[PDB]
């Protein structure tokens, strides 16, 4: 019935509707590859801009979520800007109430928590 | 009535083996601004006494006077009888205190602090603290205003009771004034770098050093931090 058009549980055990999430990310395709150096940490990523119409300067998918922490986003550019919206704030907010800026490991586990919850609504 | 109007900072104060030691900066401050430097507030009566006032410079004035036409009633009548009637500090101590005290019922008192400091004519060394209320007592260091419960604790260290009264020196004072003094300059916001110094020796008489400045002082850990905490 439900069980593929709201996120509750199947007779499988499989959410349908959170693997329809993983199944949009790719259809944008726009591949990344990230490498981490001795003393860096490089990311590169498409930008196929077909059109002579639309500012080639202006089409991007790196958002600096922090002054040290970047964010490179496959898949589409609505739910991109939410993510790095809301990244933005919890990364100012840690900042405010810890005192130091927030670890990288940190922010992935903070929008991590925050797609279960998406995904439990 | 009467209340702060321009006050002076702290006189600071020790004993020795054979005399005491005692010194004060020279500030009339009107509060927060410093407006009166140079302002001495060592009192000398005759040279083997020397009181130091804190509190209120305006009252320090009027004991300025005080001070002075005691020498003059001593002098009076025959020339010894002030030869061997000579002043001691315990004279000048009690004539302090008692016009205090009866001022103070008056409700308008002299606003002040003072340290009494000499050497008897036996030898014997006198520091004794009196102040506006009329509290008498005596310690063998002695400080008055903010320097009665800040610079006085490093002072009470060297000496803590009459027994260690052999146990320092001339010396020994003279570098713990001059260092009660730097703690005085950096902690206290009433300070003046400037700071006069008298000594009452029993031996060597009344040794007045005056316009010092605060020496070995140090600033150099004021690189190392900025920020007032969270910002590195």
């Amino acid at each position: 019935g439900y069980d593929r058009h709201i996120t509750i549980f199947s007779p499988e055990g499989r959410l349908y509707q959170v693997e329809y999430a993983f199944k949009a990310t790719n259809q944008t395709n726009i591949n990344s590859l990230a490498v981490r150096g001795k003393d860096c940490t490089v990311v590169i990523s498409q930008k196929k801009v077909p059109d002579k119409l639309l500012d080639p300067t202006t089409v991007s998918y790196i958002f600096c979520i922090s002054r040290t922490i970047g964010m490179v986003v496959n898949g589409p550019i609505p739910d991109a800007r939410n993510a790095a919206l809301r990244a933005k704030a919890e990364a100012a907010e840690f900042r405010y109430k810890y005192g130091y800026d927030m670890p990288c490991d940190v922010l992935a586990k903070r929008m991590a928590n925050l797609s279960q919850i998406y995904t439990q609504r | 009535t009467q209340q702060p109007i321009v006050t002076g900072t702290s006189v600071i104060s020790m004993k020795y083996d054979n005399g005491v030691i005692i010194a004060a900066d020279n500030l009339g401050s009107y509060g927060s601004l410093l407006r009166f430097n140079g302002v001495e507030r060592l009192i000398p009566v005759g040279d083997n006494t020397v009181v130091g006032i804190s509190g209120d410079i305006s009252d320090m004035q009027h004991i300025e006077r005080l001070l002075k036409d005691l020498v003059t009633e001593n002098a009076y009548d025959n020339p010894l009888a002030d030869a061997e009637e000579a002043l001691e500090p315990s004279y000048i101590f009690e004539y302090l205190a008692t016009v205090m005290y009866q001022r103070r019922s008056k409700m308008n008192p002299l606003w002040n602090a003072i340290i009494v400091a000499g050497v008897q004519s036996n030898g014997d060394q006198f520091l004794r603290y009196v102040n506006l209320l009329g509290v008498t007592y005596s310690s063998p260091t002695l400080a008055t205003g903010f320097g009665a419960h800040m610079a006085n604790p490093l002072l009470r260290k060297v000496v803590d009771r009459e027994s260690d009264i052999p146990k320092t020196t001339v010396q020994v004072a003279e570098e713990a004034i001059v260092n009660a003094m730097r703690v005085l300059y950096y902690r206290d916001a009433r300070s003046s770098r400037n700071f006069s110094l008298a000594i009452i020796d029993k031996n060597t008489g009344l040794t007045f050093k005056k316009n010092l400045q605060v020496e070995n002082m140090k600033w150099d850990f004021a690189k190392d931090i900025k920020g007032y905490g969270t910002q590195k």
